[PDB]
């Protein structure tokens, strides 16, 4: 025998089993009826950050506001996939769906503007492009966000420069509360793969 | 890796097996040589003579015996060859006995050669130069006789007849007619081989008998004798299986 | 130079000599005659294994009161060679040379029978192919035995089952001496090879 | 990794550098004007043993009694290139010049002969080829040994046997002084190559 520490490179699978493909075919043919091979079709559907995010009347606020709030928690894929990865690129999605209990004026109206990232309403005019909508006919919004970056690629870091990418405002006349979804446009992606974070679990508050 | 004079240490293929003559080196790897770079014979001894083999060296002659043989003496080597042998005390008279091949094994500088070897294969070559000038006249028999020295007596060349004798393997050797006379003594042995180490062993013994005793002239002379010499070599050799050991009489 | 321990299985053989079985054939062809190249031929010739059994008379005597002696001694071929095989198959040759020193009937005969091995005369009948002689005019049986077994191969060692071979009785009317030789049959062959036991050499009882 | 100790025989050149004959050539083309190659072109130059050689009038002077000093110096080629070599062949040349600084006899004259190595000049008498100049005219002798051995090749040690290679007798009838240059002819040369000797270098008395 030679004294010697070595790899060989084996790899053993067990069980003179079927080809893994067609198997897995069938079986999501009779209890699934779908095959997810990607996550940015994840970013593509839209999942709550916020089931009821109130607001006050005649003010402008940032969708930052929440977003800085969400993107630590890991609830929606926006975030939870962005542990994975350092970069992003892409615009994105927010629907408000209305949930105000209580009638401030005769007509209520949403509004949405543009904003620079980490901006607050103090630095930045209400104009370029907006969208209105009116709950009581239409109890979403709908609004989209583009790309509107200095760079090709934004990090999910903090940085020295601010105002690099576009963001939202959300104006309502009233005091308005809203189920918050968000998603990314068909051009939002992540950046490249790092490892993976602790998970948070089922909390017992026992009495000692 | 071009260097001259000297060769250094490196790594080489990992089973190496070198056989010299009759012993075989195993190494780990192939020895590091150096040898000289484009080697020449700076000598003249292969321009001098031949190297000569251990069966060359073997094969030369060597005086064993120079006999004197004076007319007008009874003494063994002039007293002739007896009609009949009727007892022991009374055997046939003989000028000279050799063992063989010992004689030859211990003479002429061949047992240094024979020296760690086991096992031989030979046949004796016997000459002998006879002179006599010519008023002296006789005959000897130059006969062998296998095992003489261990076969019973009624059957040795010892204890038999006149006529027994010269029914021997022999030669005849008169002064006037046969100066010389040359012998070949086969491999006697009734073994594969001659044991150099174990068996100091004879198997043929040769001897020189005499037809007619010195015929010279009546007058007492100093003149009237013969001389003889007698030389002793190997042929059909084979030393074949080397050893250690050495017989201590040769 | 590599750590190792290993084999290179290298083999030398000595003394730059001639083919051995040229050689081999010269010395036969002037010292031996013949060349024994197998075992069986040995078993094939007849060997003593009793140079003098005596018997009772009008006995029925089972050949096994001999063979279980003497197959332990190790004298005969069929037994120095049964040590280094565990299995045999094939009949058996026995010849009895008659050394009776006495007269004690006018007419003396010899007759053998089968019987089953390791049974006894009271259990097996005088029944079955025989073979009978007269020592005076013929003072050699030459009996055979054949391989009448369930078995295909009859172990040197014990069984549960008795009675699966056949074997020899041996019959004689009056007290006779015998020189028993034994051999096989042209089909009697030993097992499958084993390791060899110790052999028992000279012995000096000596005074202390 | 295995347990291994081995010679790879790597190699590195380092520099990215051109090739080394056309510089080397170069270079000689511009600051040496000639290429040495061999050693043995310094054995046909001629160099100083020594730079005076004072001798008695009348006196037959082996030469050998001047190299035997001057070949343990390592001054001249032929010494020092000899403590790398075991064996020479070949004849030798030697020059003397005339520094003689008075004036003895009308007529000055050197004369050259033969004598057998290591032999002195009362045992070899004064025939064979001989050589005559005469300072005043030619004051360069320019005398040839040639090799007259009983051996292909002179060993640079001792031996047993004398008197085995030629050398040369030096005559002057008046006391001269010289200039000894000595070389090999155009067939000396030295034998084969081993270890170098320590160099003698500065030596520097000081008051302690």
């Amino acid at each position: 025998i030679n004294l010697s520490n070595k790899t060989d490179e084996n790899t053993i699978s067990f069980f003179d089993s079927g080809d893994p493909e067609r198997m897995n075919n069938e079986a999501l043919m009779r209890g699934c009826g779908e095959q997810i091979v990607n996550l940015r079709p994840l970013l593509r559907t839209f999942r709550t950050i916020n089931d009821n995010w109130s607001l006050a009347a005649n003010t402008k606020t940032p969708i930052t506001d929440l977003t800085n709030t969400a993107d630590a928690e890991g609830r929606d894929y926006m975030s939870y996939l962005s542990f994975l990865y350092r970069f992003y690129r892409g615009g994105r999605r927010y629907k408000f769906f209305n949930t105000t209990p209580l009638k401030q004026s005769q007509t209520c109206y949403v509004r949405s503007f543009l904003i620079p990232r980490n901006y607050t309403a103090d630095e930045i005019n209400t104009d370029g492009p907006s969208h209105i909508t009116y709950p009581v006919i239409n109890p979403v919004h709908e609004v989209e966000v583009p790309f509107y970056s200095q760079y090709r690629k934004i990090p999910i870091a903090s940085t020295s420069d601010k105002g690099y990418d576009s963001s939202l405002m959300y104006y309502t006349n009233v005091g308005t509360q809203q189920i918050v979804a968000r998603a990314g446009n068909d051009d939002f992606t992540f950046g490249w793969m790092i490892g993976t974070p602790q998970l948070q679990g089922i909390t017992k508050e026992v009495a000692n | 890796t071009n260097v001259h004079n000297t060769k250094l240490a490196s790594t080489s293929a990992e089973n190496a097996i070198e056989k010299e003559q009759i012993t075989t080196f195993h190494d780990v790897e192939t020895p590091n040589r150096i040898d000289t770079p484009m080697a020449q014979d700076t000598s003249s001894a292969r321009s001098m003579d031949d190297t000569h083999s251990i069966i060359q060296f073997l094969q030369r002659p060597v005086l064993i015996d120079n006999i004197e043989i004076v007319a007008g003496t009874t003494a063994d080597n002039n007293t002739a060859l007896s009609r009949y042998v009727l007892d022991r005390t009374n055997p046939q008279k003989y000028i000279k006995q050799w063992t063989l091949p010992s004689t030859v094994l211990k003479a002429g500088g061949k047992a240094q050669k024979l020296a760690n070897f086991k096992y031989l294969r030979c046949d004796v070559q016997v000459k002998i130069v006879l002179n006599a000038n010519p008023f002296i006249a006789g005959r000897l028999y130059l006969a062998y006789s296998p095992y003489d020295d261990k076969v019973a007596p009624e059957r040795r060349i010892i204890y038999t007849s006149r006529a027994g004798v010269t029914g021997y393997p022999g030669v005849e050797l008169d002064f006037q007619l046969d100066n010389s006379v040359e012998m070949t003594i086969p491999y006697a042995s009734f073994q594969e081989a001659y044991d150099l180490v174990s068996g100091n062993e004879d198997f043929v013994q040769l001897y020189l008998f005499t037809i007619a005793p010195v015929l010279g002239p009546s007058a007492e002379s100093a003149n009237s004798k013969v001389d003889l010499s007698v030389y002793m070599w190997l042929d059909n050799i084979s030393l074949v299986i080397p050893t250690y050991r050495l017989n201590p009489n040769l």
